[PDB]
DNA sequence: GGAGTAATCCCCTTGGCGGTTAAAACGCGGGGGACAGCGCGTACGTGCGTTTAAGCGGTGCTAGAGCTGTCTACGACCAATTGAGCGGCCTCGGCACCGGGATTCTCCAGGG
DNA sequence: CCCTGGAGAATCCCGGTGCCGAGGCCGCTCAATTGGTCGTAGACAGCTCTAGCACCGCTTAAACGCACGTACGCGCTGTCCCCCGCGTTTTAACCGCCAAGGGGATTACTCC
């Protein structure tokens, strides 16, 4: 792959990287040294590790304008469909039991409905 | 699980030989280079693993390279 | 600060264990022992000075390996210094021959 | 953890104010720094066992025979 | 058929090839030389991440070196490509062994 | 021995010397070995060249054959 | 050196065929080898605390580079 | 009431594939690279008539050299306090190779 | 044949305009101070002395021409070779994707 990162690093001589899981994972250094307009990710429902060092490769990135393209948001385990919303835009509070969980779930799927509606 | 070498290039040699400096070629360019690093790597790794047999002991960190090859006479930099 | 004795500005303390425990000389007898830490200041200038003088260059910002491969191969004291080092992530001094040239 | 780079900046300072460099340029700066500090301290080490005076001339006799 | 004379358009070869940070060396298989001298003879490496490009800048750096002096010893002679016998000249005299 | 008499050599090495460091001088031994080492030199640089000339299809070695031999014996 | 010291440099001088080359050549690093030697014989004799040259602080001259 | 058995976390490998581009090679044209024998002469070839120096050996101590009392001149422990830049973050200036625009690099078949 | 009208190609002056980028800034914390203790490298006075340098006095060892004289240095000249030019094609590493057991650690449960 080195032998086109030479006119690589700033035009449009790729107009998207189509980095797939593959290198964002292992290349975290590598990948925060050229500007990146987009970031999403497809079908986050087997992402839902938030612990994983892909997390910290696509943190640090300060993309103007983040995204997510999910095939399917599950339907339990809280944290994993608020995991969409973190990696969109690491800016709620990282309590959520407020929402529910501890204190009759009918009200909580509406909730999540509601929570979502906008997103 | 052990792969091997398939006669390193008709174009990347060519490059070696366009940074060494050469433009056309003779039919002694391309494959010897590689018999000369071939042979230079082998005496190296012949006193690498001399070192590392007459005690039995592993290695250590990235620093062994640059002090390895300099004893070998050609070293890098670069970090 | 611990090291503004001389216009050293690297930090003394660990440098201070390590150059007292050198493992090299028995007593650095009065004694230089911060001598290690001013030659260190001079590289460091005269890396910053090089470095900014090349990045400001090339109508850019930053150091590319190749402008310090450029400026390793430069320097003739470095050169007789220890002349058997090469520079990664980047080329060899370009060369042609006129009798390789048509 | 331990960065000489805050003091390099300040010798910088002390030449350019406002001038940016190269992390590469940094790894390569820790390398030929430590390796010029271990071959200087390897130089002075027993030219003070030459003849029977066991400090600043050790150090001093380095860098006239390394430059 | 633009067909120029070889030489030239090879001294547009070595002026493109010897102008930037290009990695000349179309050489993963270098890499897999490097992995079967490593594993021809002990085993179990656990080495760092990016040693294999300062191994392969340092089999760069013999190499080439070998070829200037090769291009040299090859116009001290009446021929100006790599030969052979101008590579044994250059690595004899290095104290091959 | 010294090919080339020990007075010459010894008068090439005071002459060359005595600009370094005034009073200079040398007990009785550090009179030979300097040829020596320098023939050794001059030896190996002659095989060097030899084999080069055996390369250039001439026994006659030139000024080139000789800069061959000293360049990449090393230094 | 002289005319009859490289004459036999070059009876020796592959055939003899090299005579006047070798007689143009070996003697132009002569020198300069000669100063560095003696001029590293000085960097090593520097520190002696002594007032002449001796074989004692001269031991480990090249030690650095062999 | 801390450890013995053993149920738990778990993550990391032993290994085999999607996706993948470079990696080496073909491949045709030719023309510059491949390597040398001769021309002849210049490029060395050489061995005995003709001397300064080199490596010395005949006194007397003769510039640097190793030399033993008894020390002058200093460089490294611990114990309560404290400041340098580090422990962590990412701020405002200035980035970063092919496009707007194309004259360069290189050869060739007619003007001439 | 020279000289050239005309043909081929290809990346240098400054950005894409959103983020790389280096170590200032929050102050705190861990080996530096100074409170006393402590005996070791460096060395001043000390005495002729190692082998032979100033004379004299050297014997030939390299060091110097001559009288020709006798072959090879570099390119003409020769085939010859010959392998890139750069497009095109097929061997060809790396990094997620899979579903499991080992097993080090670690405590649920317990027990003598
Ligand atoms: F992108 Be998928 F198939 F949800």
């Amino acid at each position: 792959r080195k032998e086109k990162r030479k006119g690589w690093n700033k035009p449009d001589a790729f107009h998207v990287c189509i980095v797939s899981y593959q290198l964002v994972v292992q290349d975290q250094h590598s990948f925060k040294r050229k500007r990146w307009q987009y970031m999403v990710l497809d079908e986050a429902h087997n992402i839902k590790n938030f612990r994983s060092t892909r997390w910290q490769a696509l943190l640090n990135f300060n993309t103007q304008r983040r995204l997510l393209l999910t095939g399917t948001p599950l339907q339990n385990n809280l944290a994993e469909l608020w995991s969409l919303l973190y990696f969109l835009m690491p800016q709620t509070v990282i309590d959520g039991k407020k929402v529910s969980g501890f204190a009759e779930t009918k009200k909580t799927v509406a909730k999540l409905h509601q929570v979502l509606r906008p997103y | 699980l052990r792969d091997n070498i398939q006669g390193i290039t008709k174009p990347a040699i060519r490059r070696l030989a366009r940074r060494g400096g050469v433009k056309r070629i003779s039919g002694l360019i391309y494959e010897e280079v590689r018999a000369v690093l071939k042979s230079f790597l082998e005496s190296v790794i012949r006193d690498s693993v001399t070192y590392t047999e007459h005690a039995k002991r592993k290695t250590v960190t990235s620093l062994d390279v640059v002090y390895a090859l300099k004893r070998q006479g050609r070293t890098l930099y670069g970090f | 600060s611990r090291s503004a004795k001389a216009g050293l500005t690297f930090p003394v303390g660990r440098v201070h264990r390590l150059l007292r425990r050198g493992n090299y000389a028995q007593r650095i007898g009065s004694g230089a022992p911060v001598y290690l830490t001013a030659v260190l200041e001079y590289l460091a200038a005269e890396i910053l000075e090089l470095a900014g003088n090349a990045a400001r260059d090339n109508k850019k910002t930053r150091i590319i390996p190749r402008h310090l491969q450029l400026a390793i191969r430069n320097d003739d004291e470095l050169n007789k210094l220890l002349g058997n080092v090469t520079i990664a992530q980047g080329g060899v001094l370009p060369n042609i021959h006129q009798n390789l040239l048509p | 953890k331990e960065t000489y780079s805050s003091y390099i900046y300040k010798v910088l300072k002390q030449t350019h104010p406002d001038t940016g460099i190269s992390q590469k340029s940094m790894s390569i700066l820790n390398s030929f720094v430590n390796d010029i500090f271990e071959r200087i301290a390897t130089e002075a080490s027993k030219l003070a066992a030459y003849n029977k005076k066991s400090s600043a001339r050790e150090i001093q006799t380095a860098v006239r025979l390394i430059l | 058929p633009h067909r120029y004379k070889p030489g030239t358009v090879a001294l547009r070869e070595i002026r493109r090839f010897q102008k930037s940070t290009e990695l000349l060396i179309r050489k993963l298989p270098f890499q897999r030389l490097v992995r079967e001298i490593a594993q021809d003879f002990k085993t179990d490496l656990r080495f760092q991440s990016s040693a294999i490009g300062a191994l392969q800048e340092s089999v760069e750096a013999y190499l080439v070196s070998l070829f200037e002096d090769t291009n040299l010893a090859a116009i001290h002679a009446k021929r100006v490509t790599i030969q052979k016998k101008e590579i044994k000249l250059a690595r004899r005299l290095r104290g091959e062994r």
